[PDB]
RNA sequence: AGGACCGAACCGACUAAUGUUGAAAAAUUAGCGGAUGACUUGUGGCUGGGGGUGAAAGGCCAAUCAAACCGGGAGAUAGCU
RNA sequence: ACACAGGUGGUCAGGUAGAGAAUACCAAGGCGCUUGAGAGAACUCGGGUGAAGGAACUAGGCAAAAUGGUGCCGUAACUUC
RNA sequence: AAUUCCUUGUCGGGUAAGUUCCGACCUGCACGAAUGGCGUAAUGAUGGCCAGGCUGUCUCCACCCGAGACUCAGUGAAAU
RNA sequence: CGAUGUCGGCUCAUCACAUCCUGGGGCUGAAGUAGGUCCCAAGGGUAUGGCUGUUCGCCAUUUAAAGUGGUACGCGAGCUGGGUUUAGAACGUCGUGAGACAGUUCGGUCCCUAUCUGCCGUGGGCGCUGGAGAACUGAGGGGGGCUGCUCCUAGUACGAGAGGACCGGAGUGGACGCAUCACUGGUGUUCGGGUUGUCAUGCCAAUGGCACUGCCCGGUAGCUAAAUGCGGAAGAGAUAAGUGCUGAAAGCAUCUAAGCACGAAACUUGCCCCGAGAUGAGUUCUCCCUGACCCUUUAAGGGUCCUGAAGGAACGUUGAAGACGACGACGUUGAUAGGCCGGGUGUGUAAGCGCAGCGAUGCGUUGAGCUAACCGGUACUAAUGAACCGUGAGGCUUAACCU
């Protein structure tokens, strides 16, 4: 009955959900923002925001995490190279959600998730 | 199959 | 846990060997049997020059469960095996003469001090 | 929280040895019949820790005399009285129930030397 | 499972009257350019608060 | 006497030196201001009401302002009454700590417990759920029959069917009370008492003496 | 060698569960039996209605069988609703 | 009757592990099965795990669980040998 | 007894306890010798019974994972 | 008869009392213990197995007890389908035969998406006479109500002896219920580790995908029981059967006609929960509104401009709250959620480098590395200034008072 219980399924199993966690992880890395619904979002920002606080030190076994948690050389090149140097000042809240109305096909609450760069 | 039937 | 049906060992040398509870007694609709609980029991396999023989339906006192008594303490002292001693069916006084292995001091009772006295550990 | 973990850490024991899994230890426990109280050695295997602050405990196995027999103690409870590490033993899980499922040989285990 | 006689086109409107949809209540009007949009989305145009966001 | 408005802190145990192990839930009792004391002159029957913790300046409105702020006392969350049977008289500000409960030695506590949510039959009323095998077809946690047949020709009222479980108001009698801080303003209860952790308790003194 | 054995394709249909205004007017899923033979299958023929065919159940003969379907006697007849 | 979980004869048949056209993962190649988005109640379906007990369930061990391979050792009554 | 009414025949075995099962006895209501009698190794998705192992069958359910059910948008039936 | 589905089992019950237990009494051929029998009493309770399709019954073993009936022999739009009672086949028997058999035997499709009443929950509207936010009284309604054993009195009263109490007082259990995870456990496909097969990251090393979570080993939080706390009461009133006191009718006698007292788990309270839609819509406290005009059917009238107050709702972040509504916390004058930091827990000594070894591998760095839902902090991110609804002192009559 889901007393202090953490994670949203989505509609998916667990093999599902990983994947596709993976996925938008290494789209949001790469393009710096993408559209998405809102809830993937919110379980986006649990996902993507520990590999941006294991960018913050430069070693082989931190990169070799990172590129056990997104299976992409450039995801975690652009990482370990551009997303540690500037994101090293602010502790935490590296990126941003922003709510951008409706899908036309199934009225899906809409969201834009972002880093705090741009 | 005279189950249900008053038989 | 001792309910009916469960095959408990033998630890006094009674001569049976294995025996199965077929009623736990004490209340009306009584579930289990903890350390100092009666069971009545029926003898399924037992030495060929014992005291006594396959089939008879007699009492019994568990000594040793699998799931274990608890104390007071906030402690849990759990065996291997269950096991029980077998008592007289109207006189309540164990049967054999040593008892093997270890008993709680939960047991400490007046018959089960005449159980008790006999054990190894406790 | 803040209120729990203080109330516990006022009562909880100073002194008590820190071991690992697979280290013989025996312990001497209070033992109350009535009028007098004594002192009673339980020496086995340490097969289970739950590290919990005051809600401690371990788990000790030991065969007596043709039976297996697990004592869980709370550490920090009044009636243990001395914790003393016999035998130092260098298994690598931090649970070891295949000893609840071993017997004779194969439930022995390698010395530590750290 | 079915009914044993038609309910009456009555009692269909007093099941209907719960079904009402909820206007939005009003919209809000950002800083700078003036366009209205729901709270907390951002404009067509993109502007969130006063600020830019969507290119 | 009256009872006492705290809020459930978790749960721990403590070690008697004979050995025993207790289990006590500690409850922080602050400090209880009287707001408002009824009296059998405008009211019909005599209480008086308390407060306590604190609230958002900017979260009271001015209603429960100016009730706050009639009669000497500061803002906390809720407002509770108690009964004053027979022979008690409190001026309106009087902080009542925890005391009358260093004195006392069973209590009462009632609190609102866990909403488990809609439940079935089985887990609230503890129905026996039926055969797994031997046939069944999509049988298994359903409440079976639910009544006889024409002669009453209707379910009575009463029966015991699926719906709300938890949230609600439950009163737990005759627990001891282990230890009492003043200090700290903590009060330990030997066992379990109703809501979640952080959830207001009402602490009363023993009835059923 | 074998109407031998274990076991896929292939053929079947023993048990359970689900489906029962189905995904399906006979299925699916998980186990199940035979699997070199009295086997299975393609293509083409032949047997026809008191007739065929049947390792036989009154089974099958175009979702129809103690006498198929179509059309005609024919608006059979109905002390029955 | 359907853009229907069914049915429908032949030909080709790669790699690793495997006795194998089984099975697991892959290649060439082809698809993600024409409503989605949330939430994470009862109940239903399909599964996983379970203290102590171990058929006490029930018409009935139904259903599950268990067993499972190769090589060697050994193997009873009875027998149509 | 796939046959037996009376009937759960009576005795024995198996069970703590056995209307079923196994062995007997014959009172065969109403077996019986090619509409075959009595055996019988092997075989059987065959009927009954007992045992060991194994287990959520059960004591007594608990939790978890997915697909519906629930809410939102689109389409949109049926029995009666 | 243009269909009212059977026996048994399961699940869930509900009532009667002709009471099985518990409780209260009378008589006894009632010493005690234990009974028998009758009266009062329906609050609560009232087995598990073997055989049988069985209800029943026999049997084994308990229990305080193993009630008896009604409710379509309660209950198949709740489940089952063993039995009887479809089509197959056989036995005995009957029949010349087709076939038949409350005779046996083996096998044999149990449909339904709930409109209305009902019931369990949970909301919206309007009302309660200005609006709002709270806290309550409580009419009434529901839940609960079981009981064993041991010890003391006391081996006393009683009895030749064997035996052995009433009344009263504690302790400790069984079944049942409520609550909660501190303990002991289960689960923990979101945490850590091992390992098999194969594919991929160029390769080595290291990882990832898939194979039921591939198979396993542990395990955080939550949830939960087998875990652990608590409960059933005492008391009060009015009584039933019964026992009385005084007392005539009826010089006596008499519990009764006048009057008075006792007397049960039943009744009313006491305990717990819901509850002012209790339309008879209650009480208490606090807060908020103090503007002008015209018209007409000058009415508890309509309209226009100006003001929108307390508060609410909407939105957002959410919650040990939840199907959805609702409920609760917060919204920067800020710890509501995520991140981050520190800790805790869990798993078990990461990778890389170096040494020993021919090697698999071992050792050092190293109780390392990784850690979900936990804890204490931190505005880093998201909770936007607003707009929207709600008004502008609130009718008549009578009484009592105040200027
Ligand atoms: C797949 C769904 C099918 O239904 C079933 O299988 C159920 C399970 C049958 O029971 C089957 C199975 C069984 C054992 O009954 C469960 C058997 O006794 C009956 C004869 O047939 C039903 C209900 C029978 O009714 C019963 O008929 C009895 C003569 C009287 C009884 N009444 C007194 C209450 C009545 O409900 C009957 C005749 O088939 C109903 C007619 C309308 C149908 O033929 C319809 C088309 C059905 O085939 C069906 C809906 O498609």
């Amino acid at each position: 009955m889901r007393h202090r219980k953490s994670g949203r399924q989505l509609n998916r199993n667990s093999s599902h959900r990983q994947a596709m966690f993976r996925n938008m992880a290494g789209s949001l890395v790469r393009h710096e923002i993408i559209k998405t619904t809102l809830p993937k979002a919110k379980e986006l920002r649990r996902v993507v925001e520990p590999l941006i606080t294991l960018a913050k030190t430069d070693s082989v076994a931190n990169r070799r995490l990172a590129f056990a948690r997104t299976r992409d050389n450039e995801i975690v090149a652009k990482l370990f190279n551009e997303l540690g140097p500037r994101f090293a000042s602010r502790a935490g809240g590296y990126t941003r959600i922003l709510k951008c109305g409706f899908r036309a096909g199934d009225n899906a609450p809409m969201a834009y998730i972002e880093l705090v760069d741009r | 199959m005279t189950h249900s039937m008053r038989l | 846990m001792i309910q009916e049906q469960t095959m408990l060992n033998v630890a006094d040398n009674s001569g049976a060997r294995r025996v199965m509870c077929i009623k736990v007694l004490g209340g009306s609709h009584r579930r289990y049997a903890g350390v100092g609980d009666i069971i009545k029991i029926t003898i399924k396999e037992a030495i060929p020059r014992g005291k006594v023989k396959k089939g008879d339906v007699l009492k019994a006192v568990v000594v040793r469960t699998k799931k274990g008594v608890r104390r007071p303490d906030g402690s849990v002292i759990r065996f291997d095996g269950n096991a029980c001693v077998l008592l007289n069916n109207n006189s309540e006084q164990p049967i054999g003469t040593r008892i093997f292995g270890p008993v709680t001091r939960e047991l400490r009772s007046e018959k089960f001090m005449k159980i008790i006295s006999l054990a190894p550990e406790v | 929280s803040n209120i729990i973990k203080q109330l516990e850490q006022e009562q909880m024991k100073q002194d008590v040895p820190s071991f690992r899994p697979g280290d013989t230890v025996e312990v001497k426990v209070w033992v109350v019949e009535g009028s007098k109280k004594r002192l009673q050695a339980f020496e086995g295997v340490v097969i289970a820790i739950r590290n919990r602050g005051l809600h401690s405990a371990f788990t000790v196995r030991k065969i007596s005399n043709g039976e297996g027999v697990e004592r869980v103690f709370q550490t920090h409870s009044p009636v243990v009285d001395s914790i003393s590490v016999k035998r130092r033993g260098a298994v690598r899980k931090a649970k070891l129930y295949y000893l609840r499922e071993r017997t004779g040989k194969a439930a022995r285990i390698k010395e530590r030397l750290n | 499972a079915v009914q044993q006689n038609k309910p009456t086109r009555s009692k269909r409107g007093m099941r209907r009257s719960h079904d009402a949809l909820t206007a939005v209540t009003s919209l809000s009007v950002d800083k700078t350019s003036g366009e209205k949009h729901l709270r907390h989305h951002i404009t067509a145009d993109g502007y969130y608060r006063g600020r830019k966001v969507i290119a | 006497m009256i009872g006492l408005v705290g809020k459930k802190v978790g749960m721990t145990r403590i070690f008697t030196e004979d050995g025993v192990s207790i289990p006590v839930t500690v409850i922080e009792v602050e400090a209880n201001r009287v707001t408002q004391v009824k009296d059998l002159a405008n009211d019909g029957y005599r209480a008086i009401q308390v407060t306590t913790g604190a609230k958002k300046a900017n979260r009271v409105t001015k209603p429960e302002a100016g009730h706050f702020a009639k009669a000497g006392v500061e803002a906390g969350r809720g407002l509770w009454e108690f009964r004053l049977a027979e022979g008690e008289e409190f001026t309106v500000g009087q902080s009542i700590s925890v005391e009358l409960f260093a004195d006392v030695k069973k209590v009462d506590v009632t609190g609102t417990s866990k909403g488990k949510g809609f439940a079935g039959t089985v887990k609230r009323w503890n129905f026996r759920t039926q055969d797994a095998t031997h046939g069944n077809s999509l049988s298994h946690r359903v409440p079976g029959s639910i009544g006889q047949n024409q002669t009453p020709g209707k379910v009575f009222k009463g029966k015991k069917m699926a719906g709300q479980m938890g949230n609600e108001r439950v009163t737990v009698q005759s627990l001891d009370v282990v230890r009492v801080d003043a200090e700290r303003n903590l009060l330990l209860v030997k066992g379990a008492v109703p809501g979640a952790t952080g959830s207001d308790l009402i602490v009363k003194p023993a009835v059923k003496a």
